[PDB]
RNA sequence: CCCAAUGUGAUUUUAAUAGCUUCUUAGGA
RNA sequence: UCCUAAGAAGCUAUUAAAAUCACAUU
């Protein structure tokens, strides 16, 4: 705000020494310029302190609000991140167990790695069974498994010869299949 | 032809069935260990023995046995002397049978001595084989173990069957030598009584005793008036000492009538004072030792008497019941209600100690007395449940709760925005030289007690005391630079007050609460109690959540506020003096920045001649450290207290370290366990006590290198005189020779130049001396650690360098380059590139995964990455530019989000300096 | 870059299992921790993808703990 | 005061700058004004110093008044802990060992062994169970103990009928057994 | 639940140090 | 009237200390 006084004082001082005006007038101008410069610096120091103080407050509000937004959403973010990364791997065994799990064909155990180890899987309907079971065999996690028993939802044992289109309304779905790894 | 007439005369009157063990009339040649001191040589070394013929017995069914007749040639004046001495000791049952005869060779009569039914090897061969150990030169140790039924010859086909850490069954195979070594200690005390009563003077050495315990050489003894004989035993016992605990020799003292076929002694359960048992054990095995033994170290005269008497206490404390040690408690009345409180401590090393300021009746408690009675384990353990924990071999005291606690560790958080950026710049392609190796590993509920059970590697270890008492005076020469002493509570500095106070104090607040609540006169009044009384204290174990390249759990020990507050007021003036010094051996407190790495390496290179570099490793360092070396470290740090403390104040302070950070109770999962030894991480002195231990083991290796070199083959007359004086300063002088302690320090500091920081070290050394045997090498550290640290040091974790323009291969996990910087060349440190990429990808909190909050984090990791820009591999040089390019992206995104949120720009544009190299290069140029 | 992507997917998958309170079943958490730590130490991708199929089968067996039919769109 | 002297000198100078035409009187007005203004800025600077020092004194007094609260608060929690633990000691069993001691003093490690009413056993596997606890009573520390409960690593109760060589794969080891002194 | 010591980077406050302007006072001309 | 010597007030820069925070070594 005192700049106008500083700008007019320095122009009048430089004009006076350029024209060669009397030294007492040039001193009155130079001394006016010194106090006008001092008032301009005194105004500038106030705005620079208020601008420094606002820049801190704006920054602390950003950090506080965005830190709380990161912390509150963590469960939904992690599950969305996981099912994004599994698409980029594009491994057939991971795709095969995920595409079965969409349709409700899920394991009761952790899937085993060693030969002749036990697996148990839920089968929701004959229309799912037809895509994964074939004769004495079962296909899951991009490997071959051999079936050893099957049960109704009431735990009654079912023979593999009973599971057919016409008879399928008489079975108590969902079925549970028990199988072993083939090698 | 003639040799059959000699063989029949060697049999003589005796029933024997001898066979020749070499050519019949000439002497045999064998390589054997000797303890030797002449006018012309001294040491404990291997030599050729060439004066003796040998014959071996068959039994009554045509098989050879461990019984030899050893025959030798004499000068006639020495033959008459050795016969004259033998006929005085002839009645002693500890003396091997001799026959003296003359026989014809080369046309003339020659005098012979025959020594009957000796073993193949001597007590010196057993001691020299377990010291001086090489896993590719075990043939004498294997043959001793197999001859005396310790194991079958098939045992040595195991992978690393000697590694105490990988094959802990070797402690059972070696303990089968124990009763054979104890019977040799008993026969020596019979032989000393025979020499004294007969009036005979001489020196006992390990090479004159067989492995049945019989004594057989007298050619250097002299007569005196009967009843005034003098056996000298200073090398015999001291050189043997580390084998007595390794072979568990006194294990028979635990049985009725000390017979290994009878049951164990059942002691009175309330008994804590074993002072008369300790004095009786000393008179049985060490009768002629000729120095005063104090069972309780509160009676000792100085630091060197404490180290002497504590070494017999680590031996004898193996006989007594494990429940007898620890805090001693008494019943006292406060306002008419009965408390149980600790009024003393029983130590395996220091003996029995009592508190001087016990009050049996009190009307009120001060704030100072509430800290002492809350820190003391007595009230916690007396009011807890009995515990039988089958998951550990360590001793369990009490369960403080009705339930056990199981502590897991969770995985790290993944910073996907940095990983997707690094993959776009071509990082992590298959077959690249830079890949992820550092991760946050998860842990299950079993991990805390599974890490605690690794204290099973701490074993009772007895030192060679004549070697240790010399080594301590050369270790103290490395600490002449500094000042130390006690300070008042108003002079103490604390780095961070918002950290845990330990147990039980963490129920009520952080360390800030106790420094605010205690006035300086409460703090100075607690420090004065610890100079007259012992405070035992509890320590918590916590699992650590931090990035690593290895999947084993890590734990940290939280030491209590009473221990932390008063140890800081005893030691801090010295620790601040070690950190403020430059150009010293111990480099704690020196930075790598502003030219500091170059100044450190120019200092260790010193003025060494024919220089190579090496560095070495300590297996299981914090778990395996002996109590005799953790007591030696605090006795060295206390040598600064000569003006401010009496001998009594210095003892009661040591007892307070031993009760709080060496042998103390441990809170692990809501239960109390007894810690056997080793360093606790929260001890204020840990980096400084490690540095004293690291120097001690390196001075020890150089004494063993010089004393086990054949002194006739050393070409330089200066180093012969240094070897000859070193043997006297260990095994024949008994006061400190200050002029030789200065001369051996001046030798060592020129030819073997060290740079030391906690458990990490570099040495620059004279490679001509190290290959002649005149200074230590990597095989001397392997031998020392094997018998001293009781751990096998694999050479696969050691290193050496021939070219000083490459620098040390690693110090403090950082490699070195010599690079041009301005007009001249300098050494710069650089990290593993996978540690710096790992810290960008994986983080310990969810809010660290938005970079706009965290630009200070990436600037700090770019300061450590900068030196990689000068490396010859472009895949390493690209790691710095990745960090600078990501810092620009974060400021551009921060600037966009700030404008979208508030419609107004930030005024601090000065962030522009952090994506340009000039800010980072200035961290590695000198003159700040 | 499939080896680094398998190791980064292991860290995110155990973080999802930990938020589903699997630490509340000590015999199940002790198996998830071992499958995770093995995938991080692996050197051939054909081992690491077999252990990823066992570790993911924990999350698929927890019926109703994730809305997989919505996450898989 | 100095301010009123400054304000009255400002008006006395300003009316002469406005209408006054004599620099002589302006120089006398200027010197007396600059003296009054100097005394005013000096009084204001001394006042401002004493005010900033008074806020330092009041915040120091509040820090002390809040530190004497925390000393008294933690003192009450330490006395509540110590005087509670006196209720857990069975003083009849403790008096018997302390009166049998030669000098009234005993090791701490023998106090739970000889006086505790209750035992916890933590067992890693079925071979260790069979070798130590099999049945309903067992002997340890030269006393007889009777099992009141067993729980697993999830803190679920286990019935003694479940612990066997055949079923042991189905249990969350380690088991914790709680027993009472017979 | 979350130890000890050392080093480095960033921001804020406070003290001292220098120059810079004006005011007041005194010596010399 | 000018030069000069001292004090005060304000302005600017620098250095030091303290607090807060990130990173690194053991
Ligand atoms: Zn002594
Ligand atoms: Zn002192």
């Amino acid at each position: 705000p005192s700049y106008a006084a500083f700008a007019t004082a320095q122009e009048a001082y430089e004009q006076a020494v350029a024209n060669g005006d009397s030294e007492v007038v040039l001193k009155k101008l130079k001394k006016s310029l010194n106090v006008a410069k001092s008032e301009f610096d005194r105004d500038a120091a106030m705005q620079r302190k208020l601008e420094k103080m606002a820049d801190q407050a704006m920054t602390q509000m950003y950090k506080q609000a965005r830190s709380e937004d990161k912390r509150a959403k963590v469960t939904s973010a992690m599950q969305t991140m996981l099912f994004t990364m599994l698409r980029k791997l594009d491994n057939d065994a991971l795709n095969n167990i995920i595409n079965n799990a969409r349709d409700g064909c899920v394991p009761l155990n952790i899937i085993p790695l060693t030969t002749a180890a036990k697996l148990m899987v839920v089968i929701p309907d004959y229309n799912t069974y037809k895509n994964t079971c074939d004769g004495t065999t079962f296909t899951y996690a991009s490997a071959l498994w051999e079936i050893q028993q099957v049960v109704d939802a009431d735990s009654k044992i079912v023979q593999l010869s009973e599971i057919s289109m016409d008879n399928s309304p008489n079975l108590a779905w969902p079925l549970i299949v028990t199988a072993l790894r083939a090698n | 032809a003639d040799a059959q007439s000699f063989l029949n005369r060697v049999c003589g009157v005796s029933a024997a069935r001898l066979t020749p063990c070499g050519t019949g009339t000439s002497t045999d040649v064998v390589y054997r260990a000797f303890d030797i001191y002449n006018d012309k040589v001294a040491g404990f070394a291997k030599f050729l023995k060439t004066n003796c013929c040998r014959f071996q017995e068959k039994d009554e069914d045509d098989n050879l046995i461990d019984s030899y007749f050893v025959v030798k040639r004499h000068t006639f004046s020495n033959y008459q002397h050795e016969e004259t001495i033998y006929n005085l000791l002839k009645d002693c049952p500890a003396v091997a049978k001799h026959d003296f005869f003359k026989f014809r060779i080369d046309g003339d009569m020659v005098p012979h001595i025959s020594r009957q039914r000796l073993t193949k090897y001597t007590m010196a061969d057993l001691v020299y084989a377990l010291r001086h150990f090489d896993e590719g030169n075990c043939d004498t140790l294997k043959e001793i173990l197999v001859t005396y039924n310790c194991c079958d010859d098939d045992y040595f086909n195991k992978k690393d069957w000697y590694d105490f850490v990988e094959n802990p069954d070797i402690l059972r195979v070696y303990a089968n030598l124990g009763e054979r070594v104890r019977q040799a200690l008993l026969k020596t005390v019979q032989f000393c009584d025979a020499m004294r009563n007969a009036g005979i003077v001489g020196v006992l050495t390990l090479d004159n005793q067989d492995l049945n315990g019989n004594w057989y050489d007298f050619g250097d003894f002299i007569q005196t008036t009967p009843g005034s004989g003098v056996p000298v035993v200073d090398s015999y016992y001291s050189l043997l000492m580390p084998i007595l605990t390794l072979t568990r020799a006194l294990t028979a003292e635990s049985h009725v009538d000390t017979d290994l076929t009878k049951p164990y002694i059942k002691w009175d359960l309330l008994k804590y004072d074993f002072t008369e048992e300790r004095l009786k054990l000393f008179d049985r095995y060490f009768k002629y030792w000729d120095q005063t033994y104090h069972p309780n170290c509160v009676n000792c005269l100085d630091d060197r008497c404490i180290l002497h008497c504590a070494n017999f206490n680590v031996l004898f404390s193996t006989v007594f019941p494990p429940t007898s040690f620890g805090p001693l408690v008494r019943k006292i009345f406060v306002d008419g209600v009965p408390f149980v409180v600790s009024t003393g401590y029983h130590f395996r090393e220091l003996g029995v100690v009592h508190n001087q300021d016990v009050n049996l009746h009190s009307s009120r408690l001060s704030f100072k007395e509430l800290l002492v009675y809350a820190a003391d384990p007595a009230m916690h353990a007396a009011s807890g449940n009995l515990l039988l924990d089958k998951r550990t071999t360590c001793f369990s005291v009490a369960a403080l709760t009705n339930n056990v606690a199981f502590q897991t560790v969770k995985p790290g958080n993944f910073n996907k925005d940095f990983y997707d950026f690094a993959v776009s710049k071509g990082f992590f392609k298959e077959g690249s030289s830079v890949e992820l190796k550092h991760f946050f590993f998860a842990q299950d509920g079993n991990a805390a007690i599974s890490d605690y059970d690794y204290y099973r590697y701490n074993l009772p270890t007895m030192c060679d005391i004549r070697q240790l008492l010399f080594v301590v005076e050369v270790v103290d020469k490395y600490f002449d630079c500094y000042d130390g002493g006690c300070i008042n509570a108003n002079q103490v500095i604390v780095n961070n007050l918002d950290k845990s106070a330990g147990f039980p104090f963490n129920k009520w607040g952080k360390a800030r609460l106790y420094y605010d609540s205690m006035s300086y006169e409460d703090q100075d009044a607690l420090f004065a109690y610890t100079k007259r009384n012992v405070i035992p204290t509890i320590t918590q174990m916590n699992l650590k959540y931090a990035i690593s390249a290895k999947n084993r759990a890590r734990t940290v020990a939280g030491v209590s506020i009473c221990s932390t507050m008063t140890n800081r007021q005893f030691h801090q003036k010295l620790l601040k003096s070690i950190a403020a010094t430059r150009g010293a051996t111990v480099v704690i407190g020196t930075s790598k920045f502003y030219g500091g790495w170059h100044n450190m390496l120019k200092t260790v290179y010193s003025d060494v001649e024919n220089p190579h570099l090496m560095g070495w490793d300590y297996p299981k360092c914090d778990r395996a450290m002996p109590n005799m070396l953790r007591i030696m470290a605090s006795l060295v740090l206390a040598r600064k207290h000569t003006t401010c403390c009496s001998l009594s104040h210095r003892f009661y302070r040591l007892a307070n370290e031993c009760a709080q950070v060496l042998s103390e109770m441990v809170m692990c999962g809501g239960s109390l366990y007894v810690k056997p030894g080793g360093t606790s991480s929260g001890d204020a002195t840990t980096a400084y006590a490690n540095s004293v231990f690291n120097i001690c083991q390196a001075v020890t290796a150089n004494v063993n290198a010089l004393l086990s070199t054949d002194g006739n083959k050393i070409a330089d007359k200066y180093v012969r005189n240094l070897q000859h004086r070193l043997y006297e300063c260990l095994y024949r002088n008994r006061d400190v020779d200050t002029d030789f302690v200065n001369e051996f320090y001046a030798y060592l500091r020129k030819h073997f130049s060290m740079m030391i920081l906690s458990d990490d070290a570099v040495v620059c050394f004279n490679s001509t001396y190290a290959s002649q045997g005149l200074v230590a090498s990597i095989k001397n550290f392997k031998s020392v650690l094997y018998y001293q640290n009781n751990v096998f040091m694999s050479e696969a974790k050691c290193w050496t360098e021939t070219d000083l323009t490459k620098g040390p291969h690693e110090f403090c996990s950082q490699h070195t380059m010599l690079v041009k910087q301005g007009d001249d060349y300098v050494y710069l440190p650089y990290p593993d590139p996978s540690r710096i990429l790992g810290a960008g990808c994986f983080v310990d909190d969810i809010v660290k995964t938005d970079g706009t909050l965290m630009i200070e984090r990436f600037v700090s990791l770019a300061i450590d990455a900068y030196p990689l820009t000068k490396h010859p591999n472009q895949e390493y040089a690209d790691v710095f530019h990745l960090y600078l390019q990501y810092i620009r992206k974060l400021h551009d995104e921060l600037t966009g989000h700030m404008l979208d949120m508030y419609s107004v720009m930030l005024t601090n544009d000065n962030t522009s300096r952090y994506w340009e190299p000039e800010f980072y290069e200035a961290m590695y140029t000198p003159h700040t | 870059s499939k080896m680094s992507d398998v190791k980064c997917t292991s860290v995110v998958l155990l973080s999802v299992l930990q938020q589903l309170r699997v630490e509340s079943s000590s015999k199940l958490w002790a198996q998830c921790v071992q499958l995770h730590n093995d995938i991080l130490l692996a050197k051939d991708t054909t081992e690491a993808f077999e252990k990823m199929v066992s570790l993911l089968s924990v999350l698929l067996s927890m019926q109703g703990a994730v809305d997989i039919n919505k996450l898989c769109e």
